[PDB]
């Protein structure tokens, strides 16, 4: 929950 | 605990080679990871922190990257004095956590 | 910059044996101090640490109560005392520093003394 | 790499590459976020994103006392859908990542706005004590006036921040000369510092001198560093606290002179309880260092901006048979620029 | 068909009125339509006026001994009674014919933009009339609207604005949500509902509750509450809140189990005399009264930052073994039914 | 003839003035007509200005250690000293001749629209200089009105606006009312009066008081007081009020009987040191002073939204056996006579 | 005193 | 809707005789309860009453101290107990109800029981 | 204080068809806080009209009343054989409440 | 307008001898009272004084502790009593008044009695 | 202490003469000074206060002025009935202070 | 320092 992260792809 | 496991354990390195070293975690950490090298009996010295921040003076032959729980340490060109063992560490939570070492058998 | 350490030897268990590490080149209110131990055929291990600015301490479970740490600013020097010496606490021990703002790994290192404890 | 935050219904989500933004006194980097929702759910409503800097008091977590003195400092709004400056690199890459149901949005911060700050709570002045926050919220509704819902909105928090300028200034020092009533017999006092600037946790050295040709003996020397804070919400108002202090019985007889260096160090641990002490803005609940000295622009400006803060040193002579005297001096304190 | 009357301490000046309370429809309210009586052979020279105000007020009017009277007005108006300056209502003309030529009519329309009469409960250490918002009428005779008044030349009166239950009902009140814990997909659903979106004062409220516990934990305790919320918008936006009726419940739900039940609750005043800051519908002078009604806003956005505002919600909480308490809420209205 | 002078810690910057206090006539007050001295090689190019304000203030200037200085400026003005830019008066020209070409004149006119200097008594638990309103004048040199100040570049001084007794007397202050009970027409009329409408500080006030008791009860005690009323208009309208001298006696008035007597009373400070919120005329820095003079307003409506205002009244009460106490009140003025 | 009531006549 | 009552009959003076009335069709927190009595050749008389919502009580002077009243919300039922019985308190007694908002007369009535003593 | 009541009159002939009034008088004024009831002997009282003119539900129109100051009036316009009965009034501006004494039906 | 004095004579030292001075023509609450003592062939010293409105007293050092002063409004009268008499506390003593707002010298004067004290 | 010294001690003027008496001080005082006439054994009476304010009911023959620390009583025409001692008094601080007397004597 | 005065010459 709260904040979460992710990647940039390509 | 934040479970840690390095890989692999040994490799031939007659001067010049390109090799991967990885460090695997039980839970995700964004960047809070660093690694060190150390000839036996002396002080550990860092190479890489924030999972990609190369420390000062380090030759460019060292590098690494992250993917989620999976951290990769890279040497592009094995060197005759960088013959050594190596150690990973992760510190998003106290207590800190880390691995076990690596051999140099030609 | 330097870090230096004192106190050790082969001491019969059940006692206590004070550890001191003194620093130069930086001031302790800007920095936090850790100690780490290693063993034959085995790598490093964090035992405990101090942050002057906030005033906090932390310990590994296996040393809770047994270990105690301190420092004084008059001397830019750190200490720890650990008690009822036991054999499994035979290891090399290191003092090491860090940037308070913000933690970026152990960037300078003490010589690191062996401490050993047994009946032999 | 990138942050993301979502509605409790999961249908609405936003993506962003920053949390903190650096003031240059002439610019700060833009807000360049992107919002994702397939409209089959909302089906007719209109999709919006809103910004504010707001003064706040009292926790969001169901506190049970009068609270939320919600004077805003500045507000803004923008429309995500229907479509209506050009997208940045990261926004376009993020579009290609997300797909056609993700849509970009944009803001630019004015130059006139406060930094993020908070004051130390008291043991009775409890709950989330007063402060100023940057906050951003997206929501979808048939209008800006319709009551939003949990399912239709998502909320996030960010910070403005400042760092050390490159250019140093002149060396700071101060002096004064007392002369007494019976004769020209006098008392001259002087002091100076290492620099006009310091970083947090650094030691400060004050060089101090006295020439005492008076009728009296100096008994003690006292030295202090003091926090000052200003508030301009509707009234002009001020607050202050001595935040580190040191003393010695370093006597100076009449027809005698003296000098010495004294050292002092601001730190938090010993001052947990000094309700009203200032700190740089924490994200949600965290510990942090004492508040950085804020740097104002070169221009006069409107000055109407929320909270302000700065520091000075003070030194005092304590003298036998009366006649204590003191002097002061300002200095800046902030973090060095990151790499 | 009685009519009210009020007079100056000299008696020569007197006013007459047929109402004290006026009903907001969210599109209109009935006009102020009073009449004032004086033969001007007493005043002989000065000009006669009647006025409106809605005022935020604090502290009693009777000879208090502490700083008081934070008299921020909300809205005001003035009208000339004499010299003669829309047309009179039925009752005004009948009342003229009753009173005679020395009685003269006056008139106002209340805008659709202002709050109802409300007041807060004082604390034991507070004194006098606690803060509130009032409607007030005062008439007097002077050379101008600015010139100073006198007791003999003036008279003063109080009135109220009030709201009642709308005709149209709404959708059923219910709510639910799902918790779950990090070990697996195992989850914890929680749910509830009420009788109606509306109630009258003193009615019992039934709360139906459900739980689905396919989680790793045992639900250990239950609690439910109804809470008053108030908004104050004088210069700053500000808020206050109080739990006004509450119940603890002993039910439990093991993991891999499901549960549902119903409970009842009743808001009432007697047990809460002391809760400083509790909100009441406005009394005339000092009387006892019921807890404040849920004031209803217009359909338009409007400014909405005027004086005082209030509303209520229910809250439901699960208390669970080995951690993880969770809660849910719902709003509802509460006001008197329309009088006959 | 003597003249005041004040200087910066740099010495080079200095000012001269022939007054400290100025007398309001409700149609004028004498101008500020000061002179400033500086040889410009100190400033070397910076521009010299003199500035005026009336400021609401709280908290001492001497390094107090708590939140303070809630400044609201009531009125401000500025004027250019150098470069040169109404015509000089007697003392200004004489001072020029005395001082030389490095001294230069400046001028202000106070509007007719602002209060006198006043202050309140601090409490024992409060600290520092309690809230008040001050007149202040300040000069400094800079390349603009925006830039930061220095001690060496500036000087600061304090002054007062004051009022005195008008020449014209007025009507006698007296009050009466035919109070009565509910049993029958039987009544309890009451009356009183003072010596004059005006007094000086430390004068004794007589109150002649009468009762006609044709009622059903016996009057059991008499009480009388003189009370201070204070008004504040800063952003809100607000009031504070305190009884400041009081007297009592057990006089009897049986039903079907009448009584009268003269009582006397004297306001004074010594017995009321501790009453937090008691009002005083503005001291310069820290001195003792007399109770606040009653301020006299102009004849026009005006607005006067400028903080403190004050006045006084007497109040008289009857205490009666088997219930029915009743009271009456009456204003009067109090200020110093016009000096020679 | 307070307030008081009165009639409608006719 | 109903109201019903019970508790006794002809008894020696000097005792006490508890009496009760229970309600249906309405909830007591919205309403108040009165007891009234009547006698041979005589009309009604208000003795005492209860308001649930405010909690106040009031008594006739001749029964102050002597009488006690109560109700519990769990049962929507009203009670009173009065002590040291005397002949002059022989009467029929009635439980009755009223709207709390706002009092408009006694709109439903209990059956009403005789109590007698000598 | 005890608000003093007095009903009037006491008893009159009523063979079906008559129009007659009953009145209650008070020691002090009360705006309207007054109501009416009827009751055949031995059974429960039932109200007719309250607030001095508010007819209760279902009551036949034959009943009505009005106020003048201290004087309270009930009218029956058509005496009928089902409403052969005694009658009562009550006043309640102040507690304790107060009321009258009854009426006869002798043909 | 008048001022008056009391109590005098030749008395054995070490004792006490009360003084009183009653005012007419002006309110004592509006004014302050002084006393002054004068010696043969010599000038006139302020001994002590009272200001009713603020309620303060002050003394000459050579009489601190030894002298006490008071007044009451009921009688519009000033008093002082003094003790541990030296012989050289013999002097003429004077009663005098003043304006409270604001001090402008001693504008009326009492008759002024010899108080003498010796073996 | 605030040290006083009048001057001179005593000089003799038959009817008519112009003379000054001066009162000198250890510290300055703006105006807080006054002086008095007094025939021996009787009550003092003021002539001059605030260093130049002539008291009312006084012939204009009397006058004086200040200069910083120096105070100047003056008589323009010595009167035949006036001759006596005179006294300066200074009072900006408590304790007040006074002179020593000026035995003017005819010749 | 504090306050100070001067003459008119």
């Amino acid at each position: 929950s709260f904040t979460r992260s992710t990647v940039d792809t390509m | 605990d934040i479970q840690m496991t390095q890989s692999p354990s040994s490799l031939s390195a007659s001067v010049g080679d390109r090799v991967t070293i990885t460090c695997r975690a039980s839970q995700s950490v964004s960047s809070a990871v660093a690694w060190y090298q150390q000839k036996p009996g002396k002080a550990p010295k860092l190479l890489i922190y924030s999972a990609s921040s190369l420390y000062s003076g380090v030759p460019s032959r060292f590098s690494g990257s992250r993917s989620g729980t999976d951290f990769t340490l890279t040497i592009s060109s094995l060197q005759p004095e960088d013959f050594a063992t190596y150690y990973c560490q992760q510190y998003k939570y106290v207590p800190v956590t880390f691995g076990q070492g690596t051999k140099v058998e030609i | 910059v330097q870090l230096v350490e004192s106190g050790g030897g082969l001491v019969q268990p059940g006692g206590s044996l004070r550890l001191s590490c003194a620093a130069s080149g930086f001031n302790v209110y800007s920095s936090s101090i850790h100690w780490v131990r290693q063993a034959p055929g085995k790598g490093l291990e964090w035992v405990a640490s101090i942050s002057s600015y906030y005033g906090y301490t932390y310990y590994a479970d296996s040393v809770k109560g047994r270990f105690t740490i301190s420092a004084d600013t008059s001397k830019n020097t750190a200490y720890l005392q650990m008690n009822s010496l036991r054999a499994e606490d035979t290891a090399v021990y290191y003092c090491a520093r860090s940037r308070q703002f913000w933690y970026s790994g152990l960037d300078y290192w003490g010589q690191g003394t062996l401490v050993t404890v047994s009946s032999a | 790499r990138v942050f993301k935050k979502s509605s409790p219904n999961g249908k609405l989500t936003v993506y962003l590459g920053k949390r903190d933004f650096v003031d240059h006194l002439d610019k700060v980097d833009p807000v360049d976020g992107v919002v994702l929702v397939d409209p089959d759910y909302l089906k007719d409503r209109k999709v919006f994103v809103t910004l504010t800097v707001a003064f706040r008091y009292g926790r969001e977590d169901c506190d049970v006392l009068g609270l939320s003195f919600r004077k805003d400092l500045f507000i803004a709004n923008y429309q995500a859908f229907p479509p209506t400056r050009p997208p940045t690199r990261l926004q376009e890459r993020l579009l290609r990542k997300l797909g056609q149901h993700a849509h970009p949005f944009f803001f630019t911060i004015p130059q006139n706005l406060p930094s993020s700050v908070t004051l130390q709570p008291g043991p009775e002045d409890t709950g989330k004590a007063l402060g100023v926050d940057f906050e951003i919220r997206a929501f979808v509704a048939k209008s800006l006036e319709e009551k939003s819902h949990k399912r239709n909105s998502v909320r996030l928090v960010i910070r403005k921040v400042q760092f050390a300028p490159e250019k140093p200034g002149p060396q700071p020092s101060a002096e004064t000369t007392r002369h007494f009533l019976m004769s020209d017999r006098s008392l001259h006092l002087e002091a100076s510092l290492d620099k006009e600037l310091y970083y947090h946790g650094e030691p400060l050295n004050v060089n101090v001198h006295v020439t005492n040709n008076s009728t009296k003996t100096v008994k003690k020397i006292k030295v202090s560093v003091r926090q000052y804070a200003d508030i301009v919400l509707f009234s002009t108002a001020q607050y202050k606290v001595p935040v580190a202090q040191v003393e010695q019985d370093d006597q100076v007889s009449p027809s005698s002179t003296f000098s010495k260096v004294y050292t002092i160090t601001p730190f938090l641990a010993n001052n947990r309880e000094k309700r009203g002490l200032a700190l740089d803005g924490k994200l949600k609940h965290e510990d942090t260092n004492l508040a950085s000295s804020t740097i104002v622009k070169e221009g006069a400006n409107k000055e109407v901006l929320g909270i302000l803060v700065s520091y000075r040193v003070k030194v005092k002579l304590v003298v036998s048979r009366g006649g204590d005297v003191s002097v002061e001096l300002p200095f800046v304190l902030m973090h060095p620029k990151p790499h």
